[PDB]
């Protein structure tokens, strides 16, 4: 039902064979847009029916170098344009040219913010049309409309049931509905021209009925169908006997809307708010996840490219690699762009050397994005993230991606300790020398209904069948991130250290091991080994069956310790006669 | 009047001196007149100033 | 702005005091906090002094008096924070005299507008006239809400011509105005016409002049500097799209249905509000000015208005074992004493009240209307240092002596500070020491027009029987007659007890200063004679060293079988007595530094 939008303005596809299947994804079953609404750069004819159930849009709507006749948004009521497509403009629709005939925007009744671009669009006949003033708000907004006439099109008339003129289209279906300009007294919104037909206080866009229950759209909170002006809180404040106690009835705020708990991959906060960061000086405490306040100094926090100094940072370069040394988890993104591992003259940056990128061998967690387009021929895989566990995705590339790997060098892929993506597409393309990429299960690192893995352009899996690139015989479901027996998702036998393995060494041979729940572990050194039995049932010197040197009770030990005790002809430590 | 006086038993609801009165009506309801320095629903309590 | 009451029908005195208590609490009183409890007037009583009350907090109780009309023509507002029966916030019941020579017949409530929470019961009134013929569910906004209304009245006229049925009287100026039920379908609550933008703001409690949040007769909330809102100014903005929280440039803090700049000093701060006690799941934490709450320790909670007690008592005092800061107030009844009947509880044993020497923090008021006949003191909370006032007795008092006849001191020698209200000290005919008590030193801010203290023992028979507190202490006087129950000593303290000198140039405990404390010197110091003994307690801080000096300490011996950095250690005195290392070659000890010289 609630999905986020995208963050390219007019720039290109990054995978344009993947385009349409993107949009898919993040907009199939949508009502509401929780960002910007983009749909750009489409072909002739592109299956576009997964928009037809968006109802609302946080930001703007950009509709822009497309060729498709029409895009099937009539259900779309109003844009609440939170944030604007350059400044000042809520729709656009721009350069569509093949192109497009008809807006078809039937329900489209409000704009709570900013005015409308339609300009160098030579098939639309239907912009002229439109009362724009009745679909601008009550509330002081420039408003500023700029309308392109030059169509070069024999348009035809709107349907003759379209009194006044006023349509989206040529059917009669199309014809506009006036909502605010043709109604008795200061209402905001009407269902006709009585001074009985008004719309709440807290409508937008119109409604069926007078109360606040009877809305097409919230001007402010919509609290389980009832439009409200503030979301419940969490914590109310008796006036009369100056205490604070729990709302039975509260609610935490979730963009334009209440919830009874906070979404996967927000931070809940005791205010009522859901957020993607902490407020200033708090913490980030897990249960899900809230924040807390710093009640003691705040902990080091490792921050990565968009946050804090690093805003206006496009990558990471031998200028700011040592800012991650010693970090479990980046408060931020991380990119490896050509200018990473490349000079720049403009302020004489080294490239990043194989060895400098060891810094993130201590990385666990992710809160943005990982974004690599370059890395070193020298590298086979990504092994310098092997250790990654975790990517948030609450930062994404483009406002869509939250891991894309582009054009390298890579035979398979280093993230072995990779078990969540909690937000955001993965893109993995042209990388021509990739081939465990089908290895990996991604439905089991996604976190959400609207992700997938997008991918093009990579090793065929015919020819990695026929080289022989494929998962270790020993991997528990024929699942793994390369070809060897440490990079197995799961293992099927036991797990050693950090690989999977046949057996282990517990009747047999002299550096004797023990189990513990499917892990393979050394003996005591002091433990003695036993030939066609159980060596040790621990890695502790007490634990073994029987003592390599002499007794020390519970334990074994090679020298007698300082009661000072000698090693005796029983086996074990005695006593000295010497004190 | 409307009140009249209260039982035996019942004359322990009211402290400090005061006379207690029943209200004539379905559920019982408590009277007490306290003394000119006694005040509060049982006349518990002292009357200040 | 007033208190209100809470007797329920009972009532103190005759029929004039009962008058003149009533006149005297509500004469110009225009918010009543609490309730307005009208209970057996008599027929001649002039009621016009309540023509200026327009909000009371919680109920309206008017029963069994005698006069003919009650005049509030200007009530609008009442909340019922406070419901009589659990149901009512008006109740009215058998206003009439048995031989129906005198009765109430009106209610002359014409501008009353919105009734917050609660019912309304009118029965048993038979002379009462027009109740039967007002549209209460305009009035009452709760829908769920139980109204009587019924046996009141016979003969009654019918309501003027002009009032169109509705009405509060048989005149042309007695018409009902009708606030709600004549709105706009849109509106959910009060109009000032019946056009679709002639609606109230939602904040308001009764009527409006306008549709803004200060156009608003009364505020539901809070009262931010003239506009009624939900909640005060929140320190964080949300952004809807970017799912970000920015600070707040422009807060206040939620006190008591008005917003404020900042929290007053004797309360501690929660999630942008002042309260009078934390959470369940919070404690209270000492920050810079302001005390705050942070997520516990015992909740030693206290009595009166709020608890489940309202006197400390033979089944309540077992609660404040190994108590040190009591939640609320402390309240000391007659009946607390001696004992309740009427529900089971005996008298308490007078030596349990020993159970409070450990309570040094009071967050409310203490009230002492009863003590046991043989304590002439309040010895039990000598080691009181705080009372907080956050909640006082009626209005205004955190610290109340009423009437307590065999007490002659007041006693609580550690108390610095009442951070709120007022003192009422007053009928102790005992009473002695408190005369020469400099209470500025005591209670925060100006004191002028804050203490009472009237009656007592009478201060010249105090001096004369030679009451005055040990001449030891400086101006500003005493708790009772002792050197240990003084403000300040005009020397020196030892142990807090005021004496002439500290021991620091002769005397065999050898002293030394400190805050204006005597201290002793360290035991292996060395006493001077005509000199000071020592700067300090420590080791190193004395005059001379009386035995043996070890670098820069003095000790008794030359240590033996210490474990170091290094193993055991051992040191031997010289011909001055001073401790040197033994040779490296030494078992348990030696005589010099050599090898020669090793035991
Ligand atoms: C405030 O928030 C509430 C949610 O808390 C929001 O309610 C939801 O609104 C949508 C439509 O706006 C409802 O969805 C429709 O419900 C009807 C009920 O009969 C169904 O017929 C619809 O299904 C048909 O349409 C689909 C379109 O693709 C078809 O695929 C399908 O086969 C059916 O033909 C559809 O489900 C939704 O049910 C409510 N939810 C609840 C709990 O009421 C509300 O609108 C918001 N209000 C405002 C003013 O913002
Ligand atoms: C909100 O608070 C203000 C005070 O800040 C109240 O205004 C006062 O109201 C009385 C009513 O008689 C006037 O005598 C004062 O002169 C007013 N003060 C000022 C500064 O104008 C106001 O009444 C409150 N409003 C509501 C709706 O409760
Ligand atoms: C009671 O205590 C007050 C507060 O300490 C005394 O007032 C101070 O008196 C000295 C006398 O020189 C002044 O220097 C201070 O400035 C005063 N303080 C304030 C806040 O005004 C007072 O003198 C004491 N005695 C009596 C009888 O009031
Ligand atoms: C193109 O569009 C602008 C829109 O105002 C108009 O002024 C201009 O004359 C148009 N005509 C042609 C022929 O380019
Ligand atoms: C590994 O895979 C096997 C497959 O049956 C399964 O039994 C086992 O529980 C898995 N282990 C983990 C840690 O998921
Ligand atoms: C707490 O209460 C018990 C009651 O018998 C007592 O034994 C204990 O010593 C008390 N003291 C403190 C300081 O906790
Ligand atoms: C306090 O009162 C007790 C008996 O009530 C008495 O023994 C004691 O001496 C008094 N203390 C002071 C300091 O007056
Ligand atoms: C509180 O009582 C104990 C009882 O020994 C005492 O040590 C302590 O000094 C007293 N504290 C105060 C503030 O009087």
């Amino acid at each position: 039902q609630v999905c986020t939008g995208t963050d390219m303005k007019l720039r290109l596809p990054a995978s344009p064979e993947t385009h349409l299947d993107m949009l898919r994804h993040l907009y199939q079953g949508c009502q509401v847009v929780q960002g910007n609404l983009e749909l750009t750069y489409l072909p002739t004819n592109a299956s576009l029916s997964f928009l037809q159930d968006i109802q609302e849009v946080q930001g703007y709507v950009l509709i822009a170098h497309n060729q498709v006749r029409q895009v099937p948004l009539q259900r779309l009521r109003i844009v609440r344009g939170t944030q604007l497509f350059e400044d000042n403009y809520a729709l656009a629709v721009l350069d569509n040219g093949g192109g497009l005939r008809e807006l078809q925007l039937r329900s489209l009744t409000e704009i709570l913010k900013g005015g409308v671009l339609i300009q160098r669009n030579p098939q639309l006949c239907y912009q002229d049309t439109i009362l724009w003033k009745d679909i601008f708000h009550k509330n002081n907004q420039l408003a500023l409309t700029l309308i392109d006439t030059n169509r070069s099109r024999a348009c035809h008339p709107c349907s003759p049931m379209c009194k006044g003129s006023r349509c989206w289209g040529e059917s009669s279906e199309d014809c506009q509905s006036l909502t605010r300009t043709v109604c008795a007294g200061g209402c905001a919104r009407c269902k006709g021209p009585l001074p009985t037909d008004c719309c709440h206080e807290q409508c937008a866009a119109g409604c069926t009925g007078p109360k606040h229950s009877d809305c097409l759209a919230c001007l402010h909170f919509n609290h389980s169908g009832i439009c409200e002006l503030h979301c419940p809180a969490l914590v109310t404040y008796n006036t009369d006997t100056f205490e604070s106690m729990p709302n039975p009835e509260g609610r935490y705020t979730f963009g334009a809307s209440c919830v009874t708990a906070c979404p996967y991959n927000y931070l809940s906060t005791d205010v009522g708010f859901c957020t993607l960061v902490c407020p200033l000086h708090n913490q980030e405490v897990t249960a899900t996840q809230r924040c807390e306040k710093c009640s003691k100094p705040c902990a080091r926090v490792c921050y990565g490219l968009g946050m804090e100094h690093l805003r206006e940072v496009r990558a990471v370069t031998s200028a700011n690699i040592q800012e991650f040394a010693g970090c479990k988890k980046i408060f931020g993104s991380l990119a490896f762009l050509p200018e990473s591992f490349d000079g720049d003259p403009a302020s004489n940056t080294a490239p990043l050397q194989p060895e400098q990128l060891q810094v993130f061998e201590t990385l666990e967690e992710i809160t943005g994005y990982l974004y690599i387009s370059a890395w070193p021929d020298s590298l086979p895989d990504l092994s310098v993230f092997q250790n990654l566990q975790v990517i948030r995705g609450r930062i994404l590339h483009n406002g869509a991606y939250s891991l894309t790997l582009q054009g390298l060098g890579i035979s398979w892929l280093g993230l072995r300790s990779l078990r969540e993506l909690g937000s955001g597409l993965a893109l993995i393309h042209h990388n021509t020398h990739l081939c465990f990429v089908h290895t990996v299960p991604w439905d089991q690192l996604f976190r959400n209904p609207h992700q997938a893995l997008l991918h093009t352009a990579n090793r065929p899996e015919d020819e990695c069948v026929g080289e022989g690139l494929a998962c270790h015989q020993l991997c528990a479901r024929g699942h793994c991130w390369g070809p060897g027996p440490t990079q197995c998702v799961n293992c099927s036998q036991f797990l050693r250290g950090q690989e999977c393995v046949e057996e282990c060494r517990v009747l047999q041979g002299l550096p004797r091991e023990y189990v513990n729940a499917r892990h393979c572990l050394p003996c005591h050194p002091e433990c003695q080994p036993q030939n066609g039995s159980v060596t040790c049932f621990g890695p502790e010197a007490d634990q073994c069956v029987a003592c390599a040197h002499y007794k020390d009770p519970p334990f074994c030990v090679a020298r007698c310790p300082s009661i000072w005790k000698f090693p005796d002809e029983e086996g074990a430590c005695q006593p000295c006669p010497i004190n | 009047s409307h009140l009249v006086k209260c039982a035996e038993k019942e004359k322990t609801f009211c402290v400090n001196g005061g006379e207690c009165f029943m209200v004539k009506s379905n559920p019982s309801r408590y009277l007490c007149k306290c003394p000119n320095e006694f005040t509060g629903d049982r006349c518990q309590n002292y009357v200040m100033a | 702005v007033c208190p209100g009451t809470l007797n329920g029908l009972s009532v103190t005195g005759d029929a004039e005091n009962q008058y003149q208590t009533l006149y005297k609490l509500y004469e110009r009183c225009e918010v009543v906090m609490g309730n307005l409890e009208i209970v057996l007037t008599g027929h001649n009583a002039d009621l016009s002094f309540l023509q200026w009350i327009r909000e009371v907090t919680g109920y309206v109780l008017v029963a069994m008096n005698e006069f003919s009309t009650l005049p509030l023509p200007n009530l609008r507002v009442v909340r019922g924070t406070q419901v009589y029966d659990g149901k009512f916030a008006i109740f009215v019941m058998l206003n009439y005299n048995t031989n129906s020579s005198h009765a109430l017949r009106q209610l002359r409530l014409t501008q009353l507008t919105e009734i917050l929470s609660g019912g309304v019961y009118i029965e048993k009134n038979d002379k009462l006239c027009h109740m039967d013929t007002i549209d209460w569910r305009d009035i009452v906004r709760d829908r769920d809400a139980e109204i009587v209304v019924k046996d009141n009245g016979r003969s009654c006229p019918p309501c003027h011509e002009v009032c169109k049925g509705r009405c509060w009287g048989p005149g042309s100026e007695d018409c009902q105005t009708l606030t709600k039920t004549i709105c706009a379908p849109q509106c959910n609550g009060h109009c000032f016409g019946p056009n679709p933008n002639q609606c109230c703001h939602d904040e308001c409690a009764g009527g409006c002049s306008g549709p803004q949040d200060t156009d608003c007769f009364a505020c539901r909330h809070f009262n931010d500097s003239g506009a009624c809102v939900p909640r005060c100014p929140q320190p964080l903005v949300y952004n809807k799209l970017t799912f970000q929280l920015e600070p707040n440039p422009h807060t206040k803090y939620q006190y008591g249905g008005v917003c404020v700049a900042s929290c007053p000093h004797n309360f501690v701060v929660d999630q942008t509000s002042c309260v009078r006690a934390c959470p369940p799941d919070k404690m209270e934490v000492d920050k810079n000015g302001l005390k705050m709450c942070e997520p516990c320790p015992k909740a030693c909670e206290g009595t009166g208005s709020g608890s489940r007690f309202q006197t400390v008592d033979s089944s309540n005092i077992d609660g404040f074992v190994n108590c040190t800061k009591i939640l609320g107030n402390l309240d000391f009844l007659i009946t607390g004493l001696n004992g309740d009947p009427w529900h089971k509880i005996p008298a308490l044993d007078p030596e349990k009240l020993n159970v409070f020497r450990t309570v040094r923090e009071i967050t409310g008021y203490l009230n002492i209307q009863s003590w046991p006949p043989h304590m002439h003191n309040f010895s039990v909370f000598s080691n009181l240092t705080t009372i907080g006032g956050r909640s006082l007795y009626n209005r205004g008092f955190s610290l109340l002596i009423m009437k307590n006849l065999n007490v002659t001191s007041l006693g609580f020698r550690s108390l610095k500070e009442i951070s709120a209200g007022r003192i009422y000290i007053s009928a102790n005919r005992q009473l002695c020491y408190h005369h020469s008590l400099n209470w500025t030193k005591v209670l925060r801010g100006p004191t002028e027009e804050r203490l009472d203290i009237k009656h007592n023992r009478p201060r010249r028979d105090c001096v004369a029987e030679g009451k005055v507190c040990d001449p030891l202490c400086s101006s500003g006087g005493c708790w009772g007659p002792g050197p240990g129950q003084c403000l300040s000593c005009r020397n020196y303290s030892r142990g807090g007890v005021c004496v002439t000198h500290c021991n620091f140039l002769n005397g065999e405990p050898r002293e030394f200063a400190h805050e204006a404390e005597c201290f002793s010197c360290h035991p292996e110091c060395q006493p001077m004679e005509g000199t000071a003994t020592c700067n300090g307690s420590g080791s190193d801080t004395c005059a001379q060293c009386a035995h043996f000096r070890d670098g820069p300490h003095c000790v008794s011996s030359c240590p033996h079988g210490v474990l170091g950095a290094k193993g055991p250690i051992y040191k031997y005195p010289d011909v001055q007595n001073e401790c040197r290392p033994c040779h490296e070659n030494c078992t348990q000890g030696c005589k010099g530094p050599e090898l020669q010289d090793c035991l």
